[PDB]
Order: C-alpha cells, then structure tokens, then sequence
C-alpha cells in the first residue's frame, strides 16, 4: 500500500517498484533491467530507464518484436503533435534521497525526493469512471524541468496534468480517451492548450499558477481555512475539448487532491474523517509567490490506507 | 417536502407556501415543521395591495438548532408588482419595533432582504424545503424566477460556527423593480450579481457574494466570489470551459457551486450549496428531469439569458 | 390561413409549414396557394446538420401578382443551432448560379437574409398566412422568435407601385447565432435593430428600417423608422406615452405599426403591417387571445425583453 | 352641413351660428345677444362673447340663476390648476374675413379667417368611443396668441388638442373624463403635461413641434408622398396620465385630421375615396421651420359632407 | 428650336427665352409650346434689380406628359451680379404658398435650385430647346455659362417610370455667386459638382450626381455618379485615356454622357443626356460646329478650366 | 448564323468551322488537316491546331511556301514585342462539352464548352468602321489561362479585349491599325498597357477588374437594373495610345457587347427590341468577388440572327 526506500540510481527504483507489482499480482507481459512492458485489466504501459530520466508510453497491444517505443496503438504515432514523441519524466544522476510509492491493483503513484528540497512524481493509473460509458480512462504522467539555475517552473515548462505549458517536443502526461469525435479508437489525448488542436484535454496540473487553466483552481488557492487552520481534498477534475469546441467533463483522478502548503511541513498529516491523508510539494518549499524558481507552496495529498 | 403547482396569485402563493412548510406530510411526520413566531399586516393600503409580514422559526434536522427568517408581500397596482421579500435573523423582538416604521429593524443583526418578482394571475410553481433550508422557484411565462435561504455545509464541526445563515434573491430588496426588467442584474442564485446573495460570517458580520464585480457595489465583496462561474478571475480570455461545457453520452454532470472569500487578512473556503448545481443549456433547457443514483434533480434558468453559464440544476430528492 | 402546433423538431416544422402552405383547406379552396419553384439540398453535411433550401411563388389573393420567397434550414451540431433563413425576391433563374456557391445570388435584385432561431427537439408553434403575406412564430420555452415576410398595405393604387415586398426577421441573415443569445439585437418584428427588417423601395432599392439607431449599422437607415416605437425622434424625455401605454378598462387598444422615411431628398409615407399591431404589457403577456369585433388577435414578446415596447399582437383570423 | 359666412364682429359669429343650430336641432337652454347655456344629447356647454374673444366652458347641469361660469360641474371648480380658469378662444376685434362651419348633431366645427392669413379655430364636440366604455367625452378647444409681433406660436402659447404649453392663468382645450381613479364624477381634464399633476391629457394639437409630446407626430410631417404627391388621414388620438403615470388610449377627433400642407394652397381639396376633405391652415402660411412667426405648414382636415 | 443671338441684359434675355419657347415656328407648327402658368414680382426691389419668377408647364413629344418649371431672376447691384435661377417639379398650386416666404416650396416634392451667371450688359447667347428639355448657354467673354432641365431617356418603358426629371446647373443655387467666380466648384452639365445635377428616382426621391467626391456634399451622392468622366473608380492612375481622347483623323468622336449608381441596396442603369456629349480639346474649342450623318454638333467649356475633361458638345439639330 | 455542335478533339471543331465557313462562301487560300490560310474582302488570317491549344496569326499576303507563322506581314515579327510570338488560345484536351458558333462573311464569333463550366472563346473579325476612314481593323482574339488550381484569372492571365496583364511572351488577342505615327503600313497592335510602348491598344477585355483600364467599365457593372430586372448592350469601344501618349477611338466590336450575369442563368435570353440576344458566360459561372478562380459574373452577349 505504502513503501518507503532509497536508490541511488533509477534502475534501482525501477528494480524495487517492479518487485512490489509483481509481489500485488500487477502482470508484467515482459521485465528487463531496464525496459518494461506491463498490464494489468485496465490498460498497458510501456517504460524505460534512461540514464538520467525515464520514458513512458501508453499501448493497446503486445509484440515482443517491436522496441518499447513501437507497441500497437502506441501513443507516439496516435496523437496530435507533429513531433510525435511519448511521455519523459526528466530526473537526475542521483543518488536519490528517497521514494514513497503508493501500489494498488488499479493505478501506481512514485514521488521520489532525488534530493533536498527536490521531488519528482511519477503517475499512472486510470480514471475513476463514476459511472460514465467510455472507453479508456488511463493516465500516465511524469515530471519535467526546464532548466536548471534559471527559472525552474517557467513558462515552457510541462507538469503532470498540466493546463498550460509551451513546448513542441515532448509532453509530460496523456490520457488515453477512444472513439472521440467518430475517430479511431486508438486515441492518446495530451494536455495542451495553446496548439489549437481539434481534440485535446486540459487539467489542474500546475495548481494556481496565474495562466492555469481550470475552474476549480481557486478551490486550490482556498484549499486551506484561516479561522480553523482546517484543510480539505479538492477532487482533480480532468476536462476534455472536442472538434466542435464543446467540452465534456471525463473525470476525476483517483484517491489524489491538490492542497495549499502555507501552514503545512512536508509529509505533515491531517486526518480527515476515517480517512488519512499524505500531503507532499510537488517539486520543492518556497514562498507564495515563488513561480519561477520553485513550485510554490502546491501540495499533492494520496489517501493513505 | 416539494411541491408541483400553479397558485392563483400571490396571495394564494404565499397561503400554499405556509401550508406546505406546517403541513407536508415528510415534515409533520418527521417534526421538522417550522413554526410562525409572527404574522401581522401594519400598514394601510392606498393604491396598493395588501402587505402581509410573517416571521418563522426553524429547528432544524437535529432540533437543537435556532433559525429565524422573515418574509413579505408588497405590491403597488399603479407600476403592476406583487414584489415577495425575504429576509434572515437570528432573534426577533416585537417591543423592540420603533414607533412606525418597520419590524424588519427588530432582528438582531439583521440582513438586507432581497426578494422574487411575481403578480396577481395563475402562476406555475415549485417549492423544494427540508429543515435547514428552503428553495422557491416561480414560472412567469419564458422566464424563471427564483430565490432560498438556509443553512450551507461547512467542511468544519459545527461546534464552533453553528450559524451558517445564507439568503439569495433574484434581484435586491432595497429597491422596488417590475418583474419584466431585462437589465442583466436581474439573475439567478447560481450568480447573484449587485447584492442578490448574502452569507453570514462566522464573526457575525454578513458578507455579500457576487460572481462578477460591479462599480455601484462596495469595493469589499469585490474579493469575495463563487468560484465555479467566477473563472474569469485566473484564466486570461472570455472563452473558458466552463462555459463551453456540454454532456457526457447523455449523462448530465452536476457541479456543486462553491462559496469562496480571499482577502488580505486571510483565506477561508465556507462551503457548498445544498441541492443546487451548475448544468450546461445545449439540448437541454428549464423544466427537465435528470435522475442521478436513484436522485432527481430539476432545471432552471435565470432572466436574463438562458446562455450555458447562467442555467442551474436543483435537487427534488 | 392558421394553424397552431407543435414539431418534433426544426425539419419536421419545416415540413409542417409547406404542407400548411399547399393544402390549408382556405387555401386550396380559394386557390391561393403557393407554388413551389425549387427544392434542393447541395451541401455535404459535416459536422453539420442536412441542408434543405426551398424557392415558392405566391400568387396573390387577386392572382395577378408575382411573388417569389426562399426558405432554408442551416445548422451544425458542434454549436447547437438549427437555424431557418429566409429572404424575398422577384425572379428566380437555377441557370444563372455561379458554379459552387449558392442559389440565393441567383435571384434578381437579390435582397439580405433574415432568420428565425430553433434546434432539433418538441417545438411549439405558431403559423399564419394569406396570399399575400406569412407569419411564424415559435414558442422556444420563456422566449418567442417570431418572423415573416409579404406586402404592405400602401395608400396609393397599386397600379404604380405593384411590388411593396418587406421581410422581417428577429435577428440579421448574414452571420450564425446561437438562439440561447441574450443580446439587445436578439428581438422581433415590431422592433428590427441592425438590419432585422428590409422594405423594397418603388424605384427598386430595398431600404432597412431600425426603430433605434447603431454606429454598426449604415449611416442611411438612420432616417427612416417604424415611427410607432420610434417616438424617441420628437420627444425630449426617455420616458413617454407609449412605454407608459396600458389597457382601457379591460379594452386592449390594437395600435397599427407604420413605414416612414425621412429623408433629404423627400418625404414619403410607405404603409402599414397587414396583422401586426403594438400592446401593452401590464397585466397581460404572450399566449393571450383578444376579441376585437369579432376578430382574435394574439399576444407575443421579443426575446431580449418583455417590457412594454416589445410586446406586438398578431391577427389571427 | 358646410356654411359659409361673413362678420364684422363676434357677436355676428354668434348669432349666425346659433341660428344654423337651432335650425339643425339644437337645444338652446338659454339664449341671449352675448350668452348661450346650450346641450345635446351628449353635453352640455356654456359660451359667452367678450369684445376680442370667446369664452367657453362644459356643464354637467343646468340652473338659470347662475352666471355663465357657475354652472353645476363647470370645469372652473373641478379643475387640477390651482388658477381654475375657463376656456378661451381669442379673437381680433374684426372685421373677420370669413368664417367656415360645420355642424353635425354631435359636434361643432369652426374656422374663422379673421385678416389675410389670419385664422383661428374654434372645436366643440365629443370623442368617438368607438365602442370604448366611459363616461363623458366632450371636449372644448379655443385658440390663444401670446403676443402680436413677437414669436406667435412661442412655447407659452396654447393650441387645441396642444400637447406642450407654458401657461399658469388659461388652457387652449379641455377633455371630459369621468371618475378617473376613483374621483367624484365631474372632472374636467385640461391639456397641459408640465404641471406633473397626477391626472391629465394630452393631444397632437401643435402639430410637428420640435417638443410636441405624441407618438403620432412623424405621421403629420409624413403625411405628404413625394414620389406621387398623395395626402393621407392621421386619426387625432388623445392620450391620457392618470395617479399611477399609467396612460390610456382615450379615442379620436371624430372628423377631423391633421396633415402637412407643404404642397398645398389652403382650401386645396384632394378626394381620398369617397368621401372629400377640406383642408386649411392653423394660422398662417409660412415656411417649414418658421414655428416663431407662423404655424409652419400644419393643416386641418375636415370630412365635407 | 435653337437660336444664336445677343441680348442686351438678362431681362432682355429672359424676354427673348420665352418668347422662343412660345413663338419659335417650330414649337408653334408642331404644337409643342410651353405653358406659362405663373408669372410675378413679389418683392420689394432696394438696393436690388427687380426679382422676375415664372413658372411654365411643358406638354412633352407625345401630349400626354406633364412637366413643370421654374425659372427667376434675381440681382443685387452693390455686389453687381443678375443671376437666373432654375428649378423643376410636378405640380403647382398658388394657394399652397405660405405667408411670406417664397413660392418655390409650393410645388409638391420640390427640388433645391440651380442657376447660371449673368450680368446687365449686352451677352451672347445659345438656346437650344425641345417638348422635353431645354439648354441655355451663355458666352461671357471667354467664359461659357451653361445650364438646362429635361427628362433622359431610360432604357426601360415609360409606362412605369413616366417621370425622369433631370435639372443641371453650372453651380448650386442655395448660395449667391459672382460670375467671376474662379473657384473649382463653378464648373458646367458634363461635370456636375456640389450639387450641380439632380435626378429624380422613381421612388419620388431626387439623388443628385457629382462626378468627383467632396466632404462637404452629403455621403449618399460619393455612389452615384456620372461614368464617362468618372473613370477614376476604376482606374489606377491620375492619367487615363479620357483626359488624352483626341479626334481621330480629322473626325471628332462624340461619346455620350451617361447617369448611374452604385448603392449598396443594389445597381441601376438610369438614362443618357439627350442631345449633349464629351469632346477634345487639342486643335479645336468652343464656337466651333461639327457635322456627323447631317446634323451640327457645337463645342462648349466649363468656367473653371478648359482642359480636355471639361469640353462637351451640344446637339442643335 | 448560330451552329451548334459537339467535338472530342480540336481537330474536330476546326473542321466543323472551315466546313461552315466554306458553305458560306468564305475563301480559304490553303487547308489541312490542322493548318488553314484563309482571307475574305476584309482581311487574312492563319490558324494552327496543336494538341490543346490554337495558334493564331494574321496576314497580309500569301505564300505557300512560308510556314503558318511566317507570311507577308505577319504579326509575329511586325510586333512592338521583343518576344514576337502571336496569338494563342489555351484549350484542353477534351472531350468538349459543346461548341456554339456564330458565323457571317465579316466575321466568326466561337464559344466552346469544353468542360462543365469551363468555356473558351475564339473571336476574329473586323471592327466596324462606323464611318471612320482607317487602314486594317482586323482584329484576332484568343484565350489564355495562367494556371490550373490557382488563381485562374490572375493578374498574369491575358483575355480577348484586355485592358491589363502582366506577360513577355504572348498576348491573348492583337488588332491591326495601319501607317500608325507615319510607320510601315503592316502594323499589329497588340492589347497591352504596361510595356510602355509608344503605339498600343487597349479595350474592356477583362470587364468589371479591380485594375481595368476603360471608362467604359462603369456600365458593364451598371448593365443590370435592379428595379426592372432589366439588361442593356454596352458598345465595346476600344482605343489606340499613340506616339504623344493622345489617345484615338477607333471603333466598337461588332455585333457584340459585355454584361453583368449576376441575375441571369447561362443561355438565358432577354430579346432587346426586335433584335435577339444570347448571353455566355466568359470562362466559368462563379460569385461577385471571385476575380482569382473565376471570371466573375462578366456575360458577352451576341445578336442571334
């Protein structure tokens, strides 16, 4: 449910995650030291560890003769950009300070602390349906960095379930959502904004950055109360942009809130109902109005069990 | 504790409102009915109608609760209105009525009103009531008037902020208007807009909440909104998805609407809406019945426009 | 010559509405029924709904005139709007269409479009018609869109002046609207705003008439007028007779609506609306039915507004 | 039906005038040289005869014992103005020109050329209900002149059936109009809008002025047709303002018309129909926008018959 | 029909039109003279020549038409000027003049006034005339005076369009001149200017043509001009091949004059001037005659200027 | 007179055309299969069959020894250009839809159909003198289109009459006018305005262009009235720039005139008078503003006898 550990480098996190799916029955069509090809009821996933990052990719079928980046319905060749490329998830050298991983049958969530103060997180999993009809649902997300030194969360920048980012490249998380608008089922949605695609999708990645766009973001901003220093979960609803320009409401991301950290520590609990709650920063602590060099005071909250 | 139907006038309106709320079957049988502390007619009609005042007091679902509101009926034949006010409290005094004037006074801190805009005919009409809060809605031809008042939700023990009193009208109480004004101030709960929807603070101070801001109004409720339609305060174009949304296969998303302050001293969420939601208007209008888990929920629009962002859902149970 | 209904969706109505024009029992018995010229559909549909266009002539009630109209239905799904336009003519050649396109260029002295606002669901509505002239209105929940197009009743002998063709619709022709348009230039017959009613001059120039001036809007329309709700010109005050007007006694006064143009060049008086006339508000509203000498008229309200000068009654016969 | 006639002095009018009515039916209560108390079945007025000027007033009774202004119900009492003045027409001391009526049973129509271009009107009868139920209906107008030489047709004048005037002491026409909002019976509405009193009426009697109150008023700048040189009939509605500022439409000069006389010559007949019209000047031919001097080019209608 | 001579003042010269138009053997042989209708002297002379208006009626070719005309004179001494003006109309009623004033506005939808500039002095003059329009030319030194009034011919039947009254004058009569005016505006038939050329609609509404644009004429009359000599729409440059027409062999091409508009509303083609067209200027002026197929041809030239866009033709049958 | 026919290949129409012609008394010097030298009391001219296009040149004197394009005077080389090519009409390669052509001992007048929409006119004659004492007056016209796909009717293309065009090479039609400025006799003015060359000609070719040089032009948009639906023939007059840039009428087409088609289907007559008239569009029918892919609503009108 709940691990806690160490790597010094990514194959060593990559070794231990896969050891806790397989030790929850996860199904792995095929294992590598350092390439993975995995499913489970829900959808495929596709990884590889880089030297110093990790590359992630959605399927819908298996051959064992086709790269990692090659599977059928794979997300590279069934997606809107020209540039075609799958999900990166930027990190560093190590050694890593530590990683927390929250496993269960249906999605995996990774936030690794590479070092002081430096967190990445790593997700996949599929949306809860609520009792919607579509097909798909499933999500992979990781974390990516500009540059170093300069401006860490600017503009160009891509976060998981990102609402505005500017980049040509590379996307830092998908959503798979089938037979939109009468096409292929085969569809991988990214989120952009700013490419005027026919069909896309939209989240409240970046928290409450001053161009994010979503209509729950003040519910971020609001998350924490003055009088009762009382906090609370903010579902993550996930909105999608069809060719007509009409949106549709797909969804919320499971067992996840995003929560404001001005009076909170890292990994300070506040037990809500039955339910506990983790709260951590997305990518490092600094001052409300830190944009640039960090990532604010948002904090991401799993529901411990 | 709701009710389908169509009152011969105002008057007659206001007879089957306190009948339903002393004589609903689910409330007398549950004890929740509420009861009327105060009824009186003081002044002396000219070329008006007759006013009729009523004070009620509610106990709420766990009978330890005290809720006082108050409502009116003013009307004028010579500009056509049969205006209905309502108006909250929290303790009601009849000496403590000045000589003349009005009893509204009399409330311990007491709240502007604000009011629905109706007249003497037949009139569809649809009660929704439940011991903490009440709902009104009333169609006057093409168009929907509506307005409530109760207790909201809280994510906070109620031990310490007992009283979360909220009250919404159409329009403001403290002028007279004629219920065909098409000045785009005349609107709906789900966007109160120049003084049409009041929340009391915790510290006893009532806070007013506006969706969009206004010169006419005072500059502090400018930071004081309901986020869900109030979007335009993050994203950097008119054009945002809350105004684009539309179902999903048929199914009908229902969005809680969200009471939100930010101030300089501080920040604090209030709440929520109790049985009233946002609903997108393509291939849907007013009237409409969407059953979600076994639970139905009723649509309206506001005056105004019937446009995406100013058509709300609420829950008939 | 009238029929009152409802269609279960945008090309049903359209259907409805021919079959009413060819096989009204007053119509085939007196034999003023129109002629179909053209019926086609050219587009491929997209993501759009199916195209229809349609081209008929009417004869006249003396069977002596020469009258040619064109209908057709555009919408598109993404937007929601299944719109209907409609414009007038004098002669009709499939020949002279350019390749691509579209038909309605080929007419001589080709005038704008107009419109009228739907979408595919249960309609009411509303259908009026004589040899001379036809009216539609529909019931769109609180709102009522309304348009039509025929001759005017000149005071001069038709010998000279044989073709007084006027067209009106609730909003201009030339770009899509969305009939959830809560817009002041959203409104109805007794009132055009921004080109919403054109005239055909005798010399053969078709002239727009505005009862409120628009920078957007042609610097010469700006003289000529429908002078009923365009008292403004004269009176030095907002307020005035006719925003004030109201019923006599229970007596619903039926007030004629009026061409007039001036001009620099001259002055000319063109004529009146044939069923169309202007009624308060005040104690009344659409749907109502008033019996003058033995003759119905009914009762109807723009979309923006429901105020006094927006309220127009039509004879029904 | 139509009479024609001469006078070098009013009280010739006078005499003339009662003659052609008791010769058609007319109930003369009283009579004399200077004064008439005379009814129909519709009302009952009361005219006297000054040196320069006419005197009228309506009654809602008879008694021989009071003076001419004292009448049962006269509108000298039971008048909102605070001065309660009678009607009045007035005249020139003559000799007049020409003098043109027309009687019917219900009404009473002149027009007086008093010199070479000079006219005044006087109008006498009640409103066509046209099916409308009220009481009363008898309205009386005369003709006033502010001042010889100056502005004629000034903002102070005041004209029958006038909608604007400037006047504290003397109204030009008065509208009966019975139990408007719950009043005693008798109630004499005078033509005047600036006093804001709660009750009042308001006519197209000045025409095309520039701050003439009536909707109708582009009708009569539009009653001339350049392109075929035709003239039609504007009815002469009346409006009236009751306590709520809650109008009603009353009814029409029964008759009677107001068109531009832009290009016509006074008594130019033009035949619209079966039925003929004559038309003249109000007061004096002038110019398009000579509403200081003259009466432009306002003309009045009447059905010959 | 035409006559060469001098007269020996403008009142000799009003004198000796009329007595043409009554007395010329042609006119009288083919029944063809003009009705004097009105003749006065209204005013007052002071410092003024005495003031002559007249009004005449034409029958036309046929007999079956009806045209009325206006003519007057009027001086002042101390700024020495004898002006004629002109003006057309319909119908006429000696009544219908107010008091005072003038009898101008008398005539039913009447048109504003041209005029020509003259003097008390022995002129050279050219009439030309006929049942349906009249030319007046005047030499003044080595300026030529040019004017006349007339029905163009249109391309369509005259049942319809029975009255196409064109009035051309060398400068607007609504301000008095002094012939020795330099200005650009005083300018002749061929090249209207500042509201030198009006043309009746057959809507009854008088447009006037100007054949270059000016902010001080009224916005509506920038569409509507006179081609020939406007090929400046069209064209990319200040130089055309109209400035640069020249005869052709020793033969003079004569090029007729033509009236159109360009409206929004939609085009009409109006008519041609009869009996007056474009010339060159090179190797040739005024005064001159020119014979093609048997009938004389004679050459005029604006005041302003005598260049080649300024140069047109008389027919003299 | 009118003829009306079918042809899958060019070949077809030109001997359908020399088959009418000869039946008619015209005289052809020498005839072939694809290659024609004929003349007539007015002028001589050559025509060339290529595999999809015409070429077409005139003459003033025979030998049957010189190729198509090198007899007596031929206007290849007595040409202002520096290019010296004569006259071509750009056709396709069928099947034609239809040809319809006008024939009289003056002149030849052909229309061809030879897709649905796309035409192609052919013109030769001589302009009519209308007493004006000039040398040549034989005039040759052809067709040229720029490119397929693009703008069919941009500003490169050149069209029978044209009045503006932007071409080294050919030119669409040519005009003879001899001892011009005291030159050689044989001399062919072709239609051009921008090379600046002392002697050209000029005509309203192109119609109603934004950039057509004619005063004319005017009447052509003006040819439709709206208020009787009625239509008008405009002379097509054509004018000649000489050595002092003093510019000469020469003359008008015969029996020919240009129109505004936009309430008239293609082949719709309007009989002016006793004189009937048939109306074509130039190249294809399209919108008012469509000056790039279409001609517009030109029309050219001929008398039918």
């Amino acid at each position: 449910a709940y691990f806690t550990g160490t790597a010094n480098n990514p194959a060593d996190l990559l070794a231990k995650v896969r050891v806790h799916a397989e030790s929850l029955g996860w199904v792995t069509d095929r294992a590598s030291a350092s390439e993975w090809l995995c499913h489970n009821a829900d959808g495929y996933w596709s990884f590889n560890a880089g030297a110093n990052q990790f590359q992630m990719a959605g399927n819908t079928g298996f051959d064992n003769s086709l790269a990692w980046n090659a599977q059928p319905g794979n997300s590279v060749q069934n997606n809107p950009y020209s540039s075609k490329g799958p999900t990166v998830a930027q990190l560093s050298g190590g050694p890593f300070t530590r990683y927390h991983l929250f496993a269960t049958a249906a999605y995996l969530h990774l936030h690794v602390e590479i070092a002081a103060g430096q967190f990445r997180p790593v997700m996949i999993g599929s949306l809860n349906k609520r009792g919607v009809g579509y097909t798909g649902g499933q999500y992979v997300c990781g974390s990516f960095i500009y540059t170093p030194g300069q401006a860490l969360t600017n503009n160009w920048s891509s976060h998981p379930f990102d609402g505005y980012h500017i980049q040509y490249s590379n996307s830092s998380c998908m959503l798979r959502l089938d037979g939109l608008d009468g096409g292929p089922s085969p569809e991988w949605l990214p989120f952009d904004y700013t490419t005027n695609v026919p069909r896309r999708v939209v989240g409240p990645g970046r928290g409450n950055y001053s161009s994010q766009y979503h209509p729950d973001v003040g519910l971020i901003d609001a998350s924490a109360n003055e009088l009762n220093s009382s906090t609370t979960t903010v579902p993550c609803a996930i909105y999608a942009f069809g060719a007509q320009q009409r949106s549709r409401y797909v969804g919320e991301v499971p067992d996840f809130g995003i929560c404001n950290m001005a009076f909170l520590a890292p990994g300070d609990p506040l037990v809500v109902g039955s339910d506990t709650w983790r709260v951590y920063p997305l990518l490092q602590r600094g001052t409300a109005t830190d944009f640039d060099s960090t990532s604010a005071w948002v904090g991401y909250c799993f529901r411990v069990v | 504790a709701t009710e389908f139907g169509t009152a011969v006038n105002h008057a007659d309106l206001v007879e089957r409102l306190v009948q339903f709320l002393t004589a609903s079957p689910d409330l007398v049988a549950a004890g929740q009915a509420y009861e009327k502390v105060f009824d009186n007619t003081i002044p002396a009609s000219g070329t008006a109608i007759a006013v009729r005042q009523v004070t009620l007091r509610a106990p709420g679902l766990g009978g330890t609760d005290a809720i006082y509101m108050g409502i009116q009926s003013y009307g004028d034949t010579a500009l056509d209105y049969y205006n209905l006010r309502l108006m909250g409290g929290t303790a009601f005094n009849p000496g403590a009525i000045p000589p003349g004037g009005d009893y509204w006074t009399a409330f311990a801190n007491y709240s502007p009103r604000v009011q629905l805009l109706a007249w003497n005919q037949p009139m569809p009409y649809w009660f929704f009531a439940n011991g903490r809060r009440f709902w009104i809605v009333v169609k006057v031809s093409t168009i929907y008037e509506s307005a409530g008042a109760g207790f909201i939700l809280p994510p906070c023990p109620p031990s310490q902020y007992p009283y979360p009193l909220a009250v919404v009208g159409s329009y403001r109480g403290d002028v007279a208007t004629r219920w065909s004004d098409v000045s785009d101030r005349h609107r709906g709960i789900s966007s109160p807009y120049e003084r049409s929807c009041y929340l009391r603070d915790p510290a006893g101070r009532w806070l007013g909440f506006t969706v969009d801001g206004g010169a006419a109004n005072e500059s502090d409720y400018n930071n004081r909104t309901l986020l869900p339609l109030g979007c335009g305060r993050y994203a950097g174009s008119s054009d945002t998805v809350v105004k684009q949304l539309r179902d999903s296969f048929g199914k009908f998303p229902l969005k809680a609407l969200q009471f939100v302050t930010r101030e300089t001293e501080g920040r604090r969420y209030l709440g929520d809406f109790d049985g009233a939601f946002y609903v997108p208007t393509l291939n849907s209008g007013a009237e409409d019945v969407i059953v979600e888990d076994g639970v139905d929920h009723v649509v309206f629009q506001t005056a105004w426009r019937s446009g995406n962002p100013w058509l709300y859902a609420i829950r008939k149970d």
